[PDB]
RNA sequence: CUUUAAAUCCUUUAACGAGGAUCCAUUGGAGGGCAAGUCUGGUGCCAGCAGCCGCGGUAAUUCCAGCUCCAAUAGCGUAUA
């Protein structure tokens, strides 16, 4: 229940001495504890199970199942996450979905359409994402004409954050696992897309590791 | 050959999806706040809202310093202003995509009357101006369907011949005077 | 597309219709020969008058004898099978009756576990098997 | 039995009920309001085993 | 009273005109798509349901009947291009 830190992300964020996590998004660290998305958001966060998959084995003495769970992540502001976890037990597979959920979390920047007023509502670009025989396109909207989808883009897009954005699909996408992993990587490529505002040549400030070494290396070693 | 006018156009549209809990939860939401009958009365301000829409996207694709991008962008805004869902702040262009369903059913007449406090309950507001009390501009409305405009909004006032607001009682008081004074005596 | 320039048409208008009288659905829905073989000829609807009750058995996997009426129609005299609708309503049909015989969904394909037969009545004697099945109304003999 | 080309034998033996009598509805204005005032304010669906509003447990 | 070649249709004003407002609101469904009961009784691969998968073999969440539920609601269902 009570949070030991063992990473050194953990104990310097236990340590009240890293604000947000967009600093950790700029020098793209791996997160390996679920609980510090914990210390960062507060009550905004949410989960919904997508479809709870009966894969089986199959053995000499007949055949052996056990599930595969989905689950999606992401608060209304910003980031967003996809988990897969697949056990014997349903619950420890929930559980699981939503531990790796915690895990893979990407955020989103969301751009305008045409003129510019307010807070920005749709994406900036048209991003694909594929893979498989997926074929997933995102279009920029207008502001205010909501989501149009498949209703599980719809979920997966109210659980972003993206209020209007046109999709176009292509392929076997019955298949929910693939589909949904595609959508994720279309979503999750909005960062990795150089833009018109961007060409500025970036600073760079110092390292929370180059400032706090000296910190870790007498606090555990 | 007749002199006829064979003119006849939809007002509602059905949706794609036949059942999705969300938008019909939120349809459900907004008949039980608003005190509407079924589903034809949102789904027709929600074809009124998305031509209000279409119109505006057919606006914005043109090029800025065109003629009939301005007449019919003035147009439109000053139809807007004058049915009252926008204000004196904005009245820029960029506006008219931020509206919403409530936006467009605040201006019926029921909501109006319920909100204006001469009525107690949104249902009750529905029937007093089915049952033809409520007058505007000195001409009595039963339609609950008006769409009221900024300028006449302190024109809502109960008819002559509505007996709540001063008049001949109707049918069942004077019955009920009849009756107490044929056993009376 | 594989041919691409600006005086390209004719080649690619017979590439068009060739491929597009290579289907198989387009050429069922536009040429007279299905239009021939079709018993009601693009009918909704016709009538027909019965000449025998034979049912026909069920498919592999289930198992149960579902009665059927062959119906001889009247604007081409063809031996058509059709099915009835509900359950008991085998009495509410005798020889030679006033018969209406329709599709039944799959634009005039076999349906189900029924083999052969296509069709089936909505209305005998001039009223519907639903008036009948609910007691609403009576057949009159 | 005996005789398998026989019709209407789920309905040629059964049992016979009367029917009973019957309320005022409000034309789908309330009705619906209703629906959604007994399933979602009162009782909610749990999170992995659903629970509809006929569910007579 | 008005309209109308004269009527009828609408509106207006008289007198009547609802308490279970019987002055009674119908159509297809309730295993998945597809919103909605492992409710209660009946035959138990027979009779049937089902556009697809299938459901029926002696406790059927699908068949036949009563209550409750679910969709549009003076509208709803089926077939054909």
């Amino acid at each position: 229940k009570e949070w030991l830190p063992v990473t050194k992300l953990g104990r310097l964020v236990k340590d009240m001495k890293i604000k947000s996590l967009e600093e950790i998004y700029l020098f793209s660290l791996p997160i390996k504890e679920s609980e510090i998305i914990d210390f960062f958001l507060g009550a905004s966060l949410k989960d919904e199970v997508l479809k709870i998959m009966p894969v089986q084995k199959q053995t000499r003495a007949g055949q052996r199942t056990r599930f595969k769970a989905f689950v999606a992540i992401g608060d209304y502001n910003g980031h967003v996450g996809l988990g897969v976890k697949c056990s014997k037990e349903v619950a420890t597979a929930i559980r699981g979905a939503i531990i790796l959920a915690k895990l893979s979390i990407v955020p989103v920047r969301r751009g305008y359409w045409g003129n510019k007023i307010g807070k920005p509502h749709t994406v900036p670009c048209k991003v694909t994402g594929r893979c498989g025989s997926v074929l997933v396109r995102l279009i920029p909207a207008p502001r205010g004409t909501g989501i149009v989808s498949a209703p599980v883009p719809k979920k997966l897009l109210m659980m972003a954050g993206i209020d209007d954005c046109y999709t176009s699909a292509r392929g076997c996408t019955a298949t929910l696992g693939n589909f949904a992993k595609a959508t994720f990587d279309a979503i999750s490529k909005t960062y990795s897309y150089l833009t018109p505002d961007l060409w500025k040549e970036t600073v760079f400030t110092k390292s929370p590791y180059q400032e706090f070494t000296d910190h870790l290396v007498k606090t555990h070693t | 050959p007749v002199a006829r006018s064979w003119v006849c156009r939809k007002t509602y549209v059905t949706p794609r999806r036949p059942f999705e809990k969300s938008r019909l939860d939120q349809e459900l939401k907004l008949i039980g706040e608003y005190g509407l009958r079924n589903k034809r009365e949102v789904w027709r301000v929600k074809f009124t809202l998305a031509k209000i829409r279409k119109a505006a996207r057919e606006l914005l694709t043109l090029d800025e310093k065109d003629p009939r991008r301005l007449f019919e962008g003035n147009a439109l805004l000053r139809r807007l202003v004058r049915i009252g869902v926008l204000d004196e702040g904005k009245m820029k262009l960029d506006y008219i995509l931020g509206l919403k369903i409530e936006d467009f059913l605040e201006r019926r007449l029921q909501t109006q009357v319920f909100k204006l406090g001469l009525a107690k309950s949104i249902h009750h507001a529905r029937v007093l101006i089915r049952q033809r009390h409520i007058r505007v501009r000195k001409q009595v409305v039963n339609i609950p369907s008006f769409i009221v405009r900024l300028d006449s909004q302190k024109h809502i006032d109960f008819s002559l011949r509505s007996p709540y607001g001063g008049g001949r009682p109707g049918r069942v008081k004077r019955k009920n005077a009849k009756k107490g004074q044929g056993g009376a005596g | 597309g594989k041919c691409r320039g600006l005086r390209t048409a004719r080649k690619l208008r017979s590439h068009r219709r060739d491929q597009k009288w290579h289907d198989k659905q387009y050429k069922k829905a536009h040429l007279g020969t299905a239009l021939k073989a079709n018993p009601f000829g693009g009918a909704s609807h016709a009538k027909g008058i019965v000449l025998e009750k034979v049912g026909v058995e069920a498919k592999q996997p289930n198992s149960a004898i579902r009665k059927c009426v062959r119906v001889q129609l009247i604007k081409n005299g063809k031996k058509i099978t059709a099915f009835v609708p509900n359950d008991g309503c085998l009495n509410f049909i005798e020889e030679n009756d006033e018969v209406l015989v329709a599709g039944f969904g799959r634009k005039g394909h076999a349906v189900g576990d029924i083999p052969g037969v296509r069709f089936k009545v909505v209305k005998v004697a001039n009223v519907s098997l639903l008036a009948l099945y609910k007691g609403k109304k009576e057949r009159p003999r | 039995h005996g005789s398998l080309a026989r019709v209407g034998k789920v309905r040629g033996q059964t049992l016979k009920v009367a029917k009973q009598e019957k309320k005022k509805k409000r034309t789908g204005r309330a009705k619906r309001r209703m629906q959604y005032n007994r399933r979602f304010v009162n009782v909610v669906p749990t999170f992995g085993k659903k629970k509809g509003p006929n569910a007579n447990s």
